């Protein structure tokens, strides 16, 4: 495959269907054994798609209730670099429940990187 | 107007008026015109449905016509366009007399 | 009333009056303005029904007729009506006496 | 402006100017040239659209137009140029005298 | 430059330049060099495509359309170019006249 | 160079060079000795691509060309060098006179 | 060499030379030699090919083109061959004289 | 030795030697009694290879080749050793010249 | 020996030797004999293959030849039969006199 | 099938997106009841993919934090001999997380090996 098309196939499905959106990232940094954490934000226009049929898990104990489906995946384009960690979170604030970036699965070609396929939480 | 009854004859929106001008100052009737503007708007889909015309993304599916069915159609109208105009032009058989000359 | 009876044969809601008076005034038959309003109704489904005939979204499937199949009826529609408006017109065979004068 | 009626005829840019004046200087007739010019964007196809028509990765997968589908477009189109250069051109049947000179 | 205007009538990277000019040298006309060429890229097909034409890889699937429909299309770019240098050669009917000695 | 040319009209390393120029011994014209090259290239699909056209292990599935259709692209491949050659030789219909010895 | 050429056109090495000797003997011509060679070996296909010609073990899915396909592409061959040295034995057509006897 | 040849024209371990010697006495051409052994061992594929084509057992599938298609390339190979045995014994066309006794 | 012959001319072990002899007084020929065993074996086939051709049990898959497919190769082999044996009883054209009675 | 077939079939594959990779070993040997390591490097181009649609994994303790994900497959020629047991290990730095050879699935034919099927951790 020629990274051309893989490029144009990208950009297209995301403007059949764009969402802007403004991913904060906040980045933990060892300190003397300790985390400090720089937050940054970034936007992107990007498509939002299910990509499983899943039910929405329900944690509540007494530091709080939260509710959490792992249903939406993302499709961002190769014009901002992305990386999620363990250390290292994106999140934004989309209506219908804050987003979160579970992971990120580089589309690459020929080493080249022409994109994200991605995966999100809807943390309701 | 004429240029309107050519907007309306084929698709609206995707063309500037100055080549459907030209489209009218090359032929006399309105239906050549609409017949050669829809050859020309069925060039359109090479770009449209040629590099996709159908995909999927996650649970989602999307399908659509193949170039073949799109040009298909295009061809069509710009036929039948040309027909009418034939048509308009045609005119039935006859008989008619000879008249020599002589002495 | 003649713009009624082409707004029922005609499907209706698509064009407004005026040109539907237009069709009228193209041809004394109301079927041959039934015909050239369906051929040009054809044209509508690029629109009403875009090239995109089938998608799935979630829990969703959707398949619609193409466009091929519904601008195909769109002509059958309109090669009925003008076969029905020729055999309005039609009149059959005739044979009938020749003559000339002569000395 | 010839070049531009040209590149309309063609969905604009995959050629150069240069290239454009060739094929109007190849034939008087501009729709000649165009069928010419289509014959050879045709051939492009195979870089613009290479052989893989359709790829699956991820949660992604596309479909394109096969390679044989769209020069199959670019042929036909070809075709209707060169036909429409051609009744452009050809005129009806004739009927003329012949005399010879005797004594 | 009749070697860059072989070049465009094919593809442009994928021959060295000298054995296209042993095809110039060898024919006359620049399109029987062409469809000739294009012959000889049609053989190229049964290592790229003959090996494998569709596979997949994990969740990967590629799929490239068959040995049969490259070589079709290639071997349909030769019979073109054949029948455009053929045009470009023919010429029409003639009605000539004969004269024979006598006395 | 002949051997070069025929190498590059027949697929290259399938063959070895004595076997080359027994070919060429065999037709004056490279074209004759190319389409036999090819027929007996065809041959070679047996070993080089055998009856197992597709096949799936473990994660990767792998779908060559199955043999018949290497096969008969061979053949057109070796038709298409014989028309060539007949083309090359072939000769145009023609009148001639006939004189028979008389007292 | 003859034995050599036969073990060339037939693929190399599936029977005994001495058999292929035998073949010789029958026909002087190399090519008939080959055909019914190649005829021979389209005869063991069956154990080959079919009694299994497509098997599923575990994940692993393995596929070959089927008898019917085999054997017509070795059919296909032993008739090339046929056609090849019949054309090598053929001769055209041309008119000759005539010489009764008289007094 | 005949019978090694026959064997050799039909695969082997099949028949027994006095079916074999029978054959060739039953016609003096050996592809004659060669395609009489293989009309013959077209019938033994009901036993060696049964109705059943395919099948699926744990996770280990198998597929063959049908009777129909094992018949039919048999009764394939026996027309092409009768047409063998044809072109074997069949001589050409020719002229004779009839003489009667008179007075 | 008769019996024997037609035993091996049609798969062994399934009719009773009174049939066969049947059969044997029935027709002169073996090999019509053969033919009408063959049509009286077909008839068999409804109830080994009508009621069931492919079933599967659990994960166990089991596929097998339709009831047409085995009728078929059976008429097959009968109507080869019919037809050697009246080739056999087959004899060419011939040219015969005439001798009437006169004074 | 024949060796040389799939020979072609996987060096085609890894060349039509290869990566080159550098694979550090870290070899385990019993010495008097424990372990010596002997770390070793080697390099291959290799082609990665994904084959599951798994989900990532987060393993918070007070030893740390990490989280790995299953998604990745890989695939590799026959040029250099892989082994991974309970006491060997081979890993490699991807830029988005090092990536980890859980399991290799050798691809033999007529007990030729030909090339490894992989299946790898990327742990974040």
């Amino acid at each position: 495959i020629n990274i051309d098309r893989r490029r144009k196939d990208i950009i297209r499905t995301i403007n059949i269907n764009p969402t802007n959106i403004t991913i904060t990232s906040i980045k933990k940094t060892e300190i003397d054994g300790a985390f400090e954490e720089t937050e940054t934000e970034i936007k992107c226009v990007v498509r939002i798609f299910n990509e499983k049929t899943a039910e929405k898990q329900i944690s509540s104990e007494k530091q709080g209730t939260f509710s959490s489906i792992r249903t939406y995946g993302m499709l961002v384009s190769n014009d901002v670099i992305l990386e999620v960690n363990s250390r290292d979170s994106l999140e934004f604030e989309c209506i219908y429940g804050r987003m979160k970036i579970v992971n990120i699965y580089p589309q690459i070609v020929k080493g080249e990187l022409c994109g994200y396929q991605c995966s999100l939480e809807r943390i309701d | 107007e004429k240029l309107r009854l050519l907007l309306n004859d084929k698709d609206k929106k995707s063309f500037t008026d100055e080549e459907l001008n030209l489209f009218l100052e090359e032929a006399d009737c309105i239906y050549c015109a609409a017949s050669q503007g829809w050859i020309l708007k069925s060039l359109q889909y090479e770009n449209t449905v040629g590099e996709m015309y159908e995909y999927k993304v996650g649970q989602e599916t999307y399908k659509s016509s193949s170039i073949k069915d799109l040009v298909s159609v295009a061809y069509q109208n710009a036929d039948k366009f040309k027909d009418m105009c034939t048509n308009k032009k045609e005119k039935g058989s006859f008989m008619l007399g000879i008249s020599t000359e002589f002495e």
